[PDB]
Parts: structure tokens; sequence; C-alpha cells
């Protein structure tokens, strides 16, 4: 099933100096029961298809891996608190269209945020706070029609916040590199 | 004992080629040492768990009358007939999993009443006619799977149906929405 290939794949492409996801094993290859790994929730109790994954503080690094496109049943990732790197990546929602929850933070993400996010269109969370995010916030993410919770706290984000953006509080932008704009202080004064 | 006698009832109407109801022994006081029923600590039924257990025959309305009653798990079975309205007074209810069984008829609007429900999945029967709007209501609901049905009209996306999305709801007959591919006339 492309569930298990897609926790393979996961466990090969991260790098895991802890040792975290040793408990995972795969005995009956392609076939094997998946839905009692540490981290893993499933839809049900008679399929591997995976609902969430909840990776959270397990001491991870790497890039955020292509091998999430086969946990295609996923709406909720939780890699949050690892020592990942890299941009995120621009695919992620052709990856996983079906996110409802994308929670990121406390990473050492660079780059800046996609406006390939825009086509994660279920989303209600996005928490992106504490990761190394540059530039702009894209103006896409006021088109996420479910979006109810945002938080890009503690990054290097620059510009002026989408006039959009401004429903979500202070606290949700704050500790940036200049970024200015409601519900920030106003740009240049 | 008003807990074991709907129990038996479930029994009477149910076919049971493996016998996982042997234990089932309607002259006990209470249903709490049989097989496959969980009771509390003041000997009131809190789980039924009956899941891959070779049943067909039909549920009874009695079941509603279990009022403790916090996981129902009837899944994977073939189960016929339709899912009882009186499931709606089962109202400590976290888990209803009737999935990958014959249910036919409608989903209850009952179940809105379901107030402390977080497993709602009835995927993988033949049920018709629309997604009741107070489901909507049930604000603890954190998976939801109506997928593999027979269902249509409008899907809503208000409430606590925000955390879901098509995996939900798939292969259906005539579901529209903006969650769906097509839009609603
Ligand atoms: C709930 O009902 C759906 C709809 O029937 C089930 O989905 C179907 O599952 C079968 C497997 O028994 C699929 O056939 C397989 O397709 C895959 C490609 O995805 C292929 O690799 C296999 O060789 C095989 O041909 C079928 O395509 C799939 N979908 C449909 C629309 O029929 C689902 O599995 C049911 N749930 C359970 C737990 O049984
Ligand atoms: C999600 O949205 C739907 C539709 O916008 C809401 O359903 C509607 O809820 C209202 C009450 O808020 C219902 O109106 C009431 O009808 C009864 C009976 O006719 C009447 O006694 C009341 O005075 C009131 O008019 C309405 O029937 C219902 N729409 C349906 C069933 O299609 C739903 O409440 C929303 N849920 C959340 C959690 O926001
Ligand atoms: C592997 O297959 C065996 C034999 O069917 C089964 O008992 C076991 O639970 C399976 N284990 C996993 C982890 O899938
Ligand atoms: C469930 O409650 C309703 C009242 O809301 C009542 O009519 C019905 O008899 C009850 N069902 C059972 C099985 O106790």
């Amino acid at each position: 099933e492309d569930d298990v290939l897609c926790l393979q794949g996961l466990k090969n492409s991260l790098i895991d100096p802890s040792s975290r996801l040793s408990s995972w094993s795969f005995p009956n290859s392609s076939a094997s029961s998946i839905c009692k790994l540490t981290g893993v929730s499933c839809w049900n109790e008679k399929e591997n298809r995976i609902i969430s994954l909840q990776l959270q503080s397990m001491q991870l690094a790497g890039e955020i891996p292509e091998s999430l496109k086969l946990c295609r049943s996923l709406q909720s990732l939780d890699l949050s608190g690892n020592d990942l790197s890299g941009s995120i990546p621009s695919q992620i929602c052709s990856w996983l269209p079906y996110l409802v929850t994308l929670d990121l933070s406390g990473n050492k993400l660079g780059g800046s945020i996609p406006t390939q996010i825009v086509e994660c269109k279920f989303l209600n969370a996005l928490i992106l706070s504490d990761n190394k995010l540059s530039g702009s916030i894209p103006s896409q993410l006021s088109r996420l029609d479910r979006l109810r919770r945002l938080s890009l706290a503690g990054n290097d984000l620059s510009g002026t916040i989408p006039s959009e953006l401004a429903r979500f509080g202070g606290d949700d932008f704050s500790g940036n590199n200049g970024l200015c704009g409601k519900p920030l202080s106003r740009c240049g004064a | 004992n008003m807990e074991g006698d709907a129990l038996h009832s479930l029994r009477a109407n149910l076919v049971d080629p493996n016998n996982v109801l042997q234990s089932w022994d309607p002259t006990l006081v209470n249903p709490c040492t049989w097989f496959h029923v969980t009771c509390n600590n003041e000997n009131s039924v809190i789980r039924v768990d009956l899941g891959n257990a070779d049943l067909s025959g039909q549920l009874v309305p009695q079941l509603g009358q279990l009022k403790n009653l916090q996981y129902l798990e009837l899944y994977s079975n073939n189960i016929t007939g339709p899912v009882p309205s009186d499931l709606g007074n089962l109202t400590n209810l976290v888990s209803l999993d009737l999935y990958l069984n014959s249910f036919t008829g409608p989903i209850p609007d009952s179940l809105g009443k379901l107030f402390k429900l977080r497993f709602l999945r009835l995927n993988n029967n033949s049920l018709t006619g629309p997604i009741p709007m107070s489901l909507t209501n049930i604000m603890t609901l954190q998976v939801l799977d109506l997928s593999n049905n027979r269902l249509s009209g409008s899907v809503p996306d208000n409430g606590s149906f925000s955390l879901f999305t098509p995996i939900s709801f798939a292969n259906n007959l005539d579901l529209c929405g903006p969650v769906t591919s097509r839009p609603c006339p």
C-alpha cells in the first residue's frame, strides 16, 4: 500500500541521529500494518490510510521529503520542533492536497513561503513560526477559504503584511526582519 | 436488567456463524461478564466491541437504552438494515463505527444529538439521502468518514465540517457543494 511506502521513504530520507524512528519496522514489506507506529494515526482500523503524522520533537533533520506524496489521505502534518532545513517544498500542496493542519514550526527552514501554499484549499491552520523564513508573506495566503490560524512569528520575513491577513493578531507576525503594517506597527513609523 | 435485555434483543436479530455471541446468556444479572461487552465500575455498559466478527442480520432500536455507551464498534461485518434513530439517544458515545457493512436507508438526523462524539465512521455501506445538517453542531468531531455510500445533495462546510475534506465524502451517489467537485443547483 502507498501509505506504507510513504513511511518507508520518510524514514529512509530523514536524518535521525537519536534513532527516534527505530521502532518503525516493515516486516511484511509494502503490506505491513503501520497504524500503531509512533507518530501515526490511521483513518480506521481496516486500512493503512494515514490521517495524521505527529513527529514533533524527534530530533529529525534533513529536508521535507517527497515520500509524503504517498500519504495522500493525510490531513494533519506536525513536524514541529525538529532540526529540519531546506525550504518549504513548493510541491507540498500537490503532495498533500487534503491538509487541514500544517505545523512546521520550531525548525530551521529557510527560503520564502511558497505561493503554491494556496493549493492547500482546506487549510485551517498554517503554523510556521520559529524557522528562518525570509522574503515577503505572499498575498495568496488571503485566498485560503478556511484559514482560522496563522503563525509566522520568529522568522526573517520582511515587507508589508497583506491587508487581508490583518484579522490575525500581532503575536502571529512578531519577531520578524522589519516586517510592518497592521497588526504590527505602521511601516517606517 | 434493561441493558442486558437490549443486548439479548440484538443477539436475537444478528446471525452469528462463528458463535461470537455464545457467552451472551440472558439469565445473568447483567451483561458485564459477556465477551465483547465492557462495563464500567458501576456495572453499566460502556463498550460493545464486535468488529470483524462475521456478523450478519440487522440492528435493533433497543441499543439506544445503553445510556452510558462510549464505544459502539460494529465495523467490518455484513450487517444490513437501517441505522436506528434510537442511536441518537446514546449521548455519551465517543465512537460510532458502523463502517464496512451493508447498512441502507438514511443517516438519522438524531445523530446530531451525540454532542461528545469524536469518531463517526459510516463509510463503506449503502446509506442514502442527505447528510443531516445537525452533524455540523457536534463540535467534538475529530474524524468523519461517510465515503463509499449512496448519499446525495449538499455537503456542509460550516461548524465542525470545516475540518473535513473531499476524503470524507468521496464515492457517493450525488453529493454537491464546494467541498465536492460539482456545485449545487
Ligand atoms: C471502501 O469502498 C471502496 C470502493 O469500492 C474501496 O475502494 C476500492 O478498493 C479496491 C481494493 O479492494 C480497489 O482495487 C484496487 O485498486 C488499486 C489502485 O488504487 C490497485 O492497486 C489494486 O490492484 C486493486 O485493483 C478499488 O480500485 C478501490 N476503488 C473503487 C472505486 O473501487 C475501499 O477499499 C473500501 N474499503 C475497504 C476497507 O475495503
Ligand atoms: C451550519 O449552517 C446551516 C445552514 O446555514 C445551519 O443549519 C440551520 O440552523 C438553523 C438554526 O441556526 C435552522 O433554523 C431553525 O429551524 C427550526 C425548525 O424549522 C426553527 O424552529 C428555528 O426557529 C430556526 O429557524 C435551520 O433549519 C438549519 N438549516 C438546515 C437544517 O438546513 C447550521 O445550524 C449551521 N451550523 C453551525 C454549527 O454553524
Ligand atoms: C504481518 O503478517 C502476519 C501474518 O498475516 C500478521 O499476523 C502480522 O500482524 C503482520 N504484521 C504487520 C506489522 O503487518
Ligand atoms: C430515545 O429517545 C426518544 C425521545 O427523544 C424516545 O422516543 C425513544 O423511545 C428512545 N429510544 C429508546 C430505545 O430508548
